[PDB]
Order: structure tokens, then C-alpha cells, then sequence
RNA sequence: UCUGAGAGUUUGAUCCUGGCUCAGGAUUAACGCUGGCGGCAUGCCUAAUACAUGCAAGUCGAUCGAAAGUAGUAAUACUUUAGAGGCGAACGGGUGAGUAACACGUAUCCAAUCUACCUUAUAAUGGGGGAUAACUAGUUGAAAGACUAGCUAAUACCGCAUAAGAACUUUGGUUCGAAUCAAAGUUGAAAGGACCUGCAAGGGUUCGUUAUUUGAUGAGGGUGCGCCAUAUCAGCUAGUUGGUGGGGUAACGGCCUACCAAGGCAAUGACGUGUAGCUAUGCUGAGAAGUAGAAUAGCCACAAUGGGACUGAGACACGGCCCAUACUCCUACGGGAGGCAGCAGUAGGGAAUUUUUCACAAUGAGCGAAAGCUUGAUGGAGCAAUGCCGCGUGAACGAUGAAGGUCUUUAAGAUUGUAAAGUUCUUUUAUUUGGGAAGAAUGACUUUAGCAGGUAAUGGCUAGAGUUUGACUGUACCAUUUUGAAUAAGUGACGACUAACUAUGUGCCAGCAGUCGCGGUAAUACAUAGGUCGCAAGCGUUAUCCGGAUUUAUUGGGCGUAAAGCAAGCGCAGGCGGAUUGAAAAGUCUGGUGUUAAAGGCAGCUGCUUAACAGUUGUAUGCAUUGGAAAC
């Protein structure tokens, strides 16, 4: 939201980026890629979020599966 | 006063009336819940003659317990 | 502001009025004491001292410093 | 959660029946083998110090059915209280109102015993509870009114009655009373009180 | 910037309260945000709640949906590459065919015979041409409707590895797409008019000029109707053209038909 | 005795120096998925960023004249006050920009202070004057208002009588900069209102006045200690360091002025810098301590910004004033008006932090003998799984285990799963009916009994009186109060640590990822189905404080090959320091005493559905005085 443009993951299958995609993002060091320990959450306000999953869904946002 | 919602609690105060409450107090003379009425206190009326003697009338309905207290027989009847 | 700022303005602009001048003819009776010495100037300053800090315009520990100063330097003469 | 859910299936893993034997004993068969369909050979596969300090607490809170934040109030309470902890915990781990309607003969099951106290059928000392988790004190007085002629479960545990001497009960005038604290040997001694306090300090 | 592209984003979700019928879309590929509108009066007071209203001052441009690319008759070229970029030697090496299928996207048909390319090379090679289509000599657009045939190749020692016959094959697509003159193709829309008597011959004019498929006459119960197959571009102010001819009476209805070869003169527009 | 649990991790391998990660807690917690509810609170930390609107602190007619209106033939009684006069306003609430220092807390000093309204204590509570307020009429404009001339009241203002008492002056009489007495010199005391009584005279009640002595309260002033880091910041300092006189503050004080000089501080770190409201304390550990100073409570600073003054006991006054600044709003354009860091609410920001809600029911504060008035305080209530505590979504029995599905891999079995079907029963909650609170054991209110100087009598006071006060609330909950299983469970992990794996897809790609690391051709590591397990209306994710970490190791680590010995010596200060005898005990321990508010916890008790929690009771660091101790 100020100006701090800084690297990101995207966690999960698939991707929703629109090149201005305003989205939430998570906090957390990975290894295998020095200089980026941040993600993006599936699911906040641009990002599409995946169902029918005993997995996240409760992280990646998604709504409870419905039947 | 003190305690909790649909709970209040009020420790009895010989304080200055003048003065705002829950602050320093030169002598806690005390305590009583006003939301069932059985009139459980720790009075002491022993500090209390020296304030009433300078003064440092409590806040606005402590009269009645004052009463009870009985120091109308002893305080202002104390000259004659 | 408030009506009730309105009522102690119009009463302590006049009262502050009268306490400026009681307070100026207090100075102008020091002024003439300071000119020359003699007891009858010596009972006016007595007269207004009680004047004064009879209400609030004058405190007493001033009025009472002043005096006693005034008395002291006096003493001498 | 207030429940387990199905209780069989807790006996299952675990090989202990909650009952004295017949809760997966007599119901057709005797299924006292451990699910998953991934099942196979598991002798000491499974079984650690670790492993074992957790079947005993998780059969504990199943014996009694205590949630997590109300089983830290009763840790605290038992600190509250000085001696041997782990003996003194275990005495007031009966002193659960179902459990005591269990072991006093007015209810075949602690569930039953449970659903009753929330249903408001149960008297305590002048106060109808429907809260089951209250502790027990000594000399307490409890009735039956009316909500007990309508219930066959009740009178079934009312013949049915079970004998201690830290209760007293005339269950066949809905009577129950507690008198005195328990003794260890009155109650099950597979379980190690004394791991779980070990495993309490960590706040 | 970037920023005002937040800052539109925002005066966007002002905007939208209102009255959501207006579509906004980002393109992946032309890029520029692509907003709704009814007409220039819309369009304008539009304008005038983002910059005085808002307060947002963004720059106004030309809606943006561009092409398609493809290629002309086929060829067969080989792709070698022998390269090394981080700490040892690379190398790879195949021989497809570049042939053109008018109503077929990707395809692959696999000619090793005499064992030049192990079958654990096959597929990797076809990722390696559905990727070197993604350019294109002219503008740059993917090319399509492609069957491709792998004829030939060598693996080699450890230098050899899967990515470099990919890279390979890659040369070898974008030197087969230099070679047969690549042609682009324009989105056509296929728009039915339906007017009562007025604008038969303004309709008639306007497509003839401007561009379009036409044939001829569809005559309904009581009315005239016309279908033209007639570039996307072409829509840009005939929403307004046959708005004003009509005076406000006119309506069509815009569907998507197929895209078709480019002429000359928009090979000559478009490029820098 | 208060009181202590780790795990994995290099490499052929082993430890070691030593880092890392999490297992655990906490959080104004935020986010995801979901989500009935009880009770307990709390619920801007971003922008002291800018704000509409309302309240936000006003009261007294028995302080005063008179005005307006009712009744009344009039007088007069009554209803309200436009205003004056008295008091509250400086309470209180909110904020943390500023401030790194007497500021907090703490012990004491004010031989150098003050402190209406409230305590004690006495002297009385007059003689007048002359004025204006309000109003009337005119002038200017739509109006707010402003200006001009006439009439007056006040417990208002100002002289005049005496001053009990004080204070000053002078003399005599005191004490280790003191305090007390006597005489004389001088000065200045009040205002009346209401009521009862009294033919009247006058007397009394009550309010108020004046001055006097004494509490308490609050403020000011004195220091010691405690109260961030920064030397890749060593000089600072001329009101600066002191002295004499004067002005000056409630008092001392260069606080300031005139004169006289040139010192003063600072290597034990001033100054400069950035970081900051402080404390009791919230949380983390057994603790030494760390964390931050939530909310609350005490203290200090601020009120759009810089000054300046204003009365008043008390302010440079959230919501008094002028100037100047900056803004905003109205202006029919001449001119004016104002400041939510008050309650909310509104705009922006963020992930986000709520109602312009009700009664002043209680409490409190203010004004007033009195009744009565204000009270966006206060108490409630609304909302939020935000934390805490608590409860349901059924329960008794019930099958070689219903149907389907899963594995087994067609075969059985298990498996889902007492879960199901089935019988029976129930109702806190969902929901109909009646009950149903205390909260007000207060406060008003006059007659009685009595007390009490008076007595002619009201009134001054204590024991009973009801007309008196409820938003909360026909509320929670309760008599199967109506019916009824009906009104309701998700979440994460399942290669190991870490108790939790089968089937399929899959091909270092897809992706998981706290770490070790997995996946390139059948992956118990990924993705789905099923199953398992753990917590649960919470479970997952992030940030940040700590435990683990004693991993800056007095407590509680080393310096040879790891990180560690300046290349060495002279080497000041400082630190450490041979023996014997004495005293003081400065340090130290300890006794007596005071203080260290409440609240926090530790424990007991009480009220809660045990329950968190609230109240009751005590528990304490630390400092000062005094008596000892003599080892060091």
C-alpha cells in the first residue's frame, strides 16, 4: 500500500495475477529461493481460492465445501 | 466504585466531596454492595470522628450510614 | 463561546476596571511616599493596605511585605 | 468438543472399553481391533513414552469428557490444593455431576447422566444445574421432582443401583448425597496421573 | 503509472456503486484497461466524475484488442544448439518440419526410425515448439494453426540433456517462421442489424467503406436485416456513426465469428 | 525448600567452537474457513489528519430592582426571567506531539511558603452616598449587533464609627536562623435576606457578612537515590559562576535589575544527537531479569499554533479573552464567527478497532435553608468469537454390523459403524403461558415522641409514616409454562521430529515447504477420494515479547590448534592489596519505629452454575530515624 516493491511467492496450484492484482500476503522465509520469504494468500480480493479440499482452504481462502 | 456489570460494588470512603473518587484516600472506612441491600460494612468510626472533627464530609448519601453509625449521639451532641 | 462566558466577562471586565484603578492609586500613593518621607503618607499607605487586601485585589503577604519595607526604610528617619 | 461423537470408535484404537467390558464387547461381536483402512501389523511400531503419556491423558478427559481450557481450570484447582497432586487430582477427577450420577446409580451412562443435567431433570441443593461439569462437595442434597416418571432411563439405573462408600443414595426414593472424598482403589488404576502434571507447566 | 493504475482501480470501485453495467477488463496481452460506455456524453461525464469528483487524473487512449499470427506453405529446417552458460558444455540437436494446418492448432508427428532421437526426448522437443510459436517476426503475436513433424535429431554424450533439444528446436521454429513470410489475423465480428425502412443504403455505405462481409438482403416480416462479418476495429465510433444517422433509434447485436487474414494496408497500419 | 523436561541439524563418521528452526506461552491481536448462545470485560495502536450536528458545566427570585403573563374590582399572590449580584468554573474527561529531566516513585526538608467553599475560636453584623445594570427613545442594516441621550435596585461599588482579635512600629521579656509575651504608635470591621414571634418595644430561628485562631486539602519550593542509547559526539560556559543593594514571587531564589569581579562545570561523558510521557504494573521464565508502560489507578505536559495578559483562593483556563499565524464557514460583501487531544458520529489510512443509543434509575459532582436545576460524567443498554469462562447440536437400549461406498485389490472379511435403521424418552437452549426480583437497608416530607440555649413561637437535631425514585426489565430464569430430536460442527496434520495412511493421478514438471528435505516414471512427502488422529465454536496463517537460549553465561562461558592475549616494555588514575594491637562502626548484619495508597499476584473467606471474575482479610520488596554487633 506505500512504496515498498519487494518479492513474492505464489502458493498453491495455478496463479490469478492481473499485473495489478491487489491481494493479501504471507509472512515466512523459503529456502530454496533466496531473497524472497513472502507469498501471496489464494483468495483476497483478486485471487480466485480453491475448493473441495480437506487441505488448505483454510489457508488459501476458500469457501467450506458445499454439498 | 468497582466490580462488574449487573455486580456494582462501592468501597465507603470518608473522602472529600469535593474532590473526585477512585484516587488516593487519607483513610478507607468501608464497603458496601448496593445492589442487594443487607447492609454488610467494615465501618470504623475511629478515624472517622478525627475527619468529621476537620472536616472531609464522605460523598452524598453516607448520612444514612452515619446514622446507623450513631455518631449523631456522640459527635454533634458533644458540646453541652 | 457560551452565555456563560458572556456573564463573567460583562461582570469581571468592571470588576477588573475598579481593582486597576485601586491597584494605580495604591502605586500613586507608594509614588509619593517614595518622593519624600513623613507619617502622613505613612498612615495613607495603612489605610489603603487594609483597603485592598480586605477583598482579593491585594494579597495579604505583599501588602504586608510592602509595609514592613516601607516601615523599615522608615525606621532610619 | 462437548461430545466424542461415537464412543465404540474411541475404544477401538485405544482396546479399553469405557464400560467394565461390554461397550464393544456385546453388540453383535467384539470389534477391539484399531481402525483405518490402512490397517496391518502393529506390535511396537506405534508405542512411545510419548505416545503412551498421550493414550493415558486422552482416555482420562474420555472417561470424563473435560475440554481443553476446563481441563486447565481443574489443573489449577488441583494446585490450588497441596500433598500428592496426581491422588488428589484423581479424587476430584469424580467429582463431575455425571459422573457421580453414573457411579451413583441414577444413570446407566455419564452421557445419559450429561444429557439429563442439561435438560434441567436434575436438583441440586435447591439450584436446578444445567451445567454437568459443577464440582462436588460433601454433604449435598439433590431431587428428582417430577421429570423422573416420564424417564425410564432413571429408574432403570434407580434398580440397577451401584454400591460406594464416598456416596450415599436411597435410589428408590431419588436420593443422592455426597459424603466423603474417593479412594484410589475404587477406580481404575491403568491410568498415570502423575505424566500429565509432569506434562502441565506450560503456561 | 502504476499507481494511477491503483488510483483508477479505486475511483473504479467508486464508480461502480452506482451503475455496474460499464465492464472493465485488463488484457493480459494488449494491456490497457478497456472501459464501458454508453456514448460520448457517458463517456464524458464518465470523465468527470474521475477527475473532478474523484479527483483522479488519468490519460484517455483507444481500445485495444490486437491479432493473431500465423505463417504461409511450410518448410523443413534443423535446429543445433551448442552452448554452455553457467559451468559446463551444453548441446542439442534436432530436424522438424514447419507445415501449416489451417483448422488445426499444434500437432506432432514423430519420424524417428533409425533411433536419432530416444523417445524421451519426444515430447520435451514439442513443449520446445509450443513455446517458440509465442513470437513472431512482425508484431510478435503466437503463431497457430502449425502441424509440426519431427524427422530427425542427436543425443549425444552427458552434454547433450533435454532443455538444449528444446532450445534447438526452438531456433529451428523461429528460422522456419523467418523463412515462410509469416501473416497476421484480425478478429471478425459477426453484427445483425435490423432496420425497419431508414438506414438500408447508410448501413449499405457505411460497411462498404469502412470494412465488412456483406452479401446482399435478409428481408423479415417487416423489417431489413443485414449480417456482416466485419473486423473489431471497424466497431470503434460505428457505435456512434449509426447512433447519429439514426438519431438515437439504432441497436445491433455484437458476437464474435472467427479471425480472418489481414490485408495489406492493416499490415501496414499497425506496425512501428 | 521457592523451584529447572527439549527436539532435529554439517560430515566417511565422531564430537567440539558455534549458528539455525520449531515444539511453549503471551497479543488493544490481525486474516482465512466457519460460526446458536450464556456470563466476564474490553473493543484507534495508523493521521495532535481534517470535521457537519447535538449535548459537552452550569446554578441560585427566600441576593437584587424590575420586566413579561395569569388570577384578583385594586392591592397583592402566583408563573417565567432580559438582566444584575453570589458561587461553580482550574472539577472532570481526553490526548501523548512535546519533554531524557526533580519527572516519575521514594525518604525527608521546607530556621524559607501559601492554601475560598469545609474544622476549631471569638468580636460583631452600622451610617450613608453615588452610580449603573435592565429598560425607554433615536441613529446605521434583512439581521445579528453596534452607537447616542434619560430613569433608577442590589447581601453590587465607594467613603464615613469603633475596631474584640491580629499585623506593622518602638521598648522590655525568648531560641541554637529561630520563637514566644508585655506596654505604647498607627491603620482599617459587616449587608443585609427570609421566617417565627412580638400591638409595639423588641426577642428568637436561619442564611449571609466582617476580622480573628486553628484543621485539612491542594500547590509551590530543597535535595539523595532509582528513572534510554550514542566518544565513528571533548570542551562547554558570559546571567554564564558568585558576591552588595533594590525590585520582585504566597516564600527563597539573577527570578530580574544597578554595581563588583571572573569563575563554574565536563573524561565518574557535559554538550550534541536520535529514541521517550513516568510509575504501580500486563505478559514471559524458578529467579536474577526481559517484555511494554494495555485499560485502570497516581503524577506531569497540552488544549489549532507563539506569546501576552484578565479576574478569581486557585488557570495563562477542552469547550474564558486579545494579537499574530494557518484553516474553515456565512455575508444581500460592509463585515463577522469558530476551533471534538469531550461524548459520539463523519472523511482518509490500514487488516481493523463499535452507538451522533437510553435514564440521569442508582452513584457522583456542582448551584441553592428549602424545594428544585445542570450532569454526552455516571450507570446501563447496542454491536464484535476480540480475550476469558460456560453450555448444545440428543439420549436409554439398539447388528457378526442396515444400504451404498472404501480397501482387501472378483473371492471372504474388515470398513464406514451404535455411526445406521428401529423402539422409547427428554427439552437448558428454539419456542406459548403466568410468576419475577433486590437494586432505592437511600434521598426527599410535614406533622408526632423526644433532645436542645431560647421560649412568644417557627425553626436546629435523632426514632416510624407514604404520597416518593427502574432505563435496565414481565429481564435473566422458573411451575412437561405449548409443541417438539426437534433449533445447529468445523478445522488442521497424517515421511520423521509429531500419537495420524491406504487407493488413484502424477512425472525435479506440477507443487509441498518449521527444519531435515521430497517429486525426473507404481510419491505412504506432491494433487484428489476414502480412512486415521488432535483441538473445537474455534481451528488454521502472519507479525511481534519471552521461555526454550545460560546463545553478551556476577548470578549463569571462554580466550593454545575454533572467535578470542594487543609485538613488547615504561606505564599514571583506578582496581586489588604483608602481619600485629585500638576505636568509631562509614560500608555491612541486625533490633525498635515510621513510611512504602488502592489495585497486581500468594493464600483464606464470601457472592457467583463449580467457573473465569468481583469484594473481604493479610502477605511484601525499597528508604529514613534510633540501639547494638566488631568478624571483614
Amino acid at each position: 500500500t506505500n512504496g515498498f516493491e519487494v518479492l513474492t511467492y505464489i502458493p498453491g496450484e495455478g496463479h490469478n495475477l492481473q499485473e495489478h492484482s491487489v491481494t493479501l500476503l504471507r509472512g515466512g522465509r523459503v529456502k530454496d529461493l533466496p531473497g524472497v520469504r513472502y507469498h501471496i494468500v489464494r483468495g483476497t480480493l483478486d485471487t480466485v481460492g480453491v475448493e473441495k479440499r480437506r487441505q488448505q482452504r483454510s489457508a488459501y481462502g476458500a469457501k467450506k465445501p458445499k454439498a | 466504585r468497582m466490580g462488574r456489570v449487573h455486580y456494582p460494588t462501592y468501597r465507603i470512603v470518608a473522602v472529600d466531596s469535593r474532590v473526585k473518587r477512585d484516587g488516593k484516600y487519607i483513610a478507607l472506612i468501608g464497603h458496601l454492595n448496593p445492589a442487594l441491600k443487607e447492609n454488610k460494612c467494615k465501618i470504623d468510626e475511629a478515624v472517622a470522628l478525627e475527619w468529621l472533627n476537620k472536616g472531609a464530609k464522605p460523598t452524598d448519601t453516607v448520612r444514612s450510614l452515619f446514622s446507623q453509625t450513631g455518631l449523631w449521639k456522640k459527635f454533634v451532641e458533644s458540646k453541652k | 463561546n457560551i452565555k456563560s462566558n458572556e456573564k463573567r466577562l460583562r461582570q469581571n471586565i468592571k470588576r477588573n476596571l475598579n481593582n486597576k484603578g485601586q491597584k494605580t492609586k495604591l502605586k500613586t500613593n507608594v509614588k509619593n511616599f517614595h518622593k519624600e518621607i513623613n507619617l502622613d503618607n505613612l498612615g495613607n499607605v495603612y489605610s489603603q493596605a487594609d483597603r485592598l487586601a480586605r477583598k482579593g485585589i491585594i494579597s495579604t503577604n505583599r501588602a504586608r511585605r510592602l509595609k514592613s519595607r516601607n516601615v523599615a526604610v522608615l525606621n532610619k528617619t | 468438543m462437548k461430545y466424542t461423537g461415537s464412543i465404540f470408535k474411541r475404544s477401538r484404537r485405544l482396546g479399553f472399553s469405557l464400560l467394565e467390558n461390554n461397550k464393544e464387547f456385546s453388540k453383535g461381536k467384539k470389534r477391539k481391533t484399531i481402525p483405518g483402512q490402512h490397517g496391518n501389523r502393529f506390535r511396537s511400531s506405534t508405542m512411545s513414552g510419548y505416545a503412551q503419556q498421550l493414550q493415558e491423558k486422552q482416555r482420562m478427559q474420555y472417561m470424563y469428557g473435560i475440554t481443553d481450557k476446563q481441563f486447565r481450570r481443574l489443573f489449577r484447582l488441583v494446585l490450588k490444593q497441596r500433598g500428592n497432586l496426581a491422588v488428589n487430582l484423581f479424587r476430584v477427577l469424580e467429582s463431575r455431576l455425571d459422573n457421580i450420577v453414573y457411579r451413583m446409580g441414577f444413570a446407566p451412562t455419564r452421557r445419559s447422566a450429561r444429557q439429563l443435567v442439561n435438560h434441567g431433570h436434575v436438583l441440586l441443593n435447591d439450584r436446578t444445574v444445567d451445567t454437568p461439569s459443577i464440582i462436588l462437595n460433601p454433604g449435598d442434597k439433590v431431587r428428582l421432582k417430577a421429570k423422573t416418571i416420564k424417564i425410564p432411563i432413571v429408574k432403570a439405573a434407580s434398580e440397577s443401583g451401584v454400591v460406594s462408600p464416598f456416596v450415599e443414595t436411597n435410589n428408590k426414593t431419588f436420593e443422592g448425597t455426597y459424603v466423603r472424598f474417593p479412594e484410589r482403589s475404587e477406580l481404575p488404576a491403568g491410568i498415570n496421573e502423575s505424566y500429565v502434571v509432569e506434562w502441565y507447566k506450560r503456561l | 503509472t502504476k499507481a494511477d493504475q491503483e488510483k483508477m482501480s479505486i475511483a473504479l470501485s467508486k464508480l461502480a456503486e452506482e451503475d455496474p453495467t460499464f465492464k472493465t477488463f485488463t488484457d493480459p496481452e494488449t494491456g490497457q484497461t478497456i472501459i464501458a460506455g454508453m456514448g460520448e456524453l457517458h463517456l464524458d461525464i464518465l470523465v468527470d466524475r474521475m477527475r473532478r469528483e474523484f479527483k483522479v487524473e488519468v490519460n484517455v487512449g483507444a481500445p485495444q484488442v490486437s491479432f493473431r499470427e500465423t505463417f504461409n506453405k511450410e518448410s523443413e529446417v534443423e535446429g543445433k544448439y551448442i552452448k554452455q552458460s553457467g559451468g559446463r558444455g551444453q548441446y542439442g540437436h534436432v530436424k522438424i518440419r514447419f507445415e501449416p494446418n489451417k483448422d488445426k492448432g499444434f500437432e506432432f508427428v514423430d519420424k524417428i526410425v533409425g533411433g536419432r532421437i530416444p523417445r524421451e526426448y519426444i515430447k520435451p522437443v514439442q513443449a520446445g515448439l509450443e513455446n517458440a510459436m509465442a513470437s513472431g517476426p512482425l508484431a510478435g503475436y503466437p503463431m497457430i494453426d502449425i502441424k509440426a513433424t519431427l524427422f530427425d535429431g542427436s543425443f549425444h554424450e552427458v552434454d547433450s540433456s533435454e532443455m538444449a533439444f528444446k532450445i534447438a528446436a526452438s531456433l529451428a521454429l523461429k528460422e522456419a517462421g523467418k523463412v515462410c513470410s509469416p501473416v497476421l489475423l484480425e478478429p471478425i465480428m459477426a453484427i445483425e442489424v435490423t432496420v425497419p425502412e431508414q438506414y438500408f443504403g447508410d448501413t449499405m455505405g457505411d460497411i462498404s467503406s469502412r470494412r465488412g462481409l456483406i452479401e446482399g438482403t435478409e428481408q423479415r416480416d417487416n423489417v431489413q436485416v443485414i449480417k456482416a462479418k466485419v473486423p473489431l476495429k471497424e466497431m470503434f465510433g460505428y457505435a456512434t456513426d449509426l447512433r447519429s444517422f439514426s438519431q438515437g433509434r439504432g441497436n445491433y447485436v455484437m458476437q464474435f465469428s472467427h479471425y480472418a487474414e489481414t490485408p495489406k494496408s492493416v499490415v501496414n497500419e499497425i506496425i512501428a
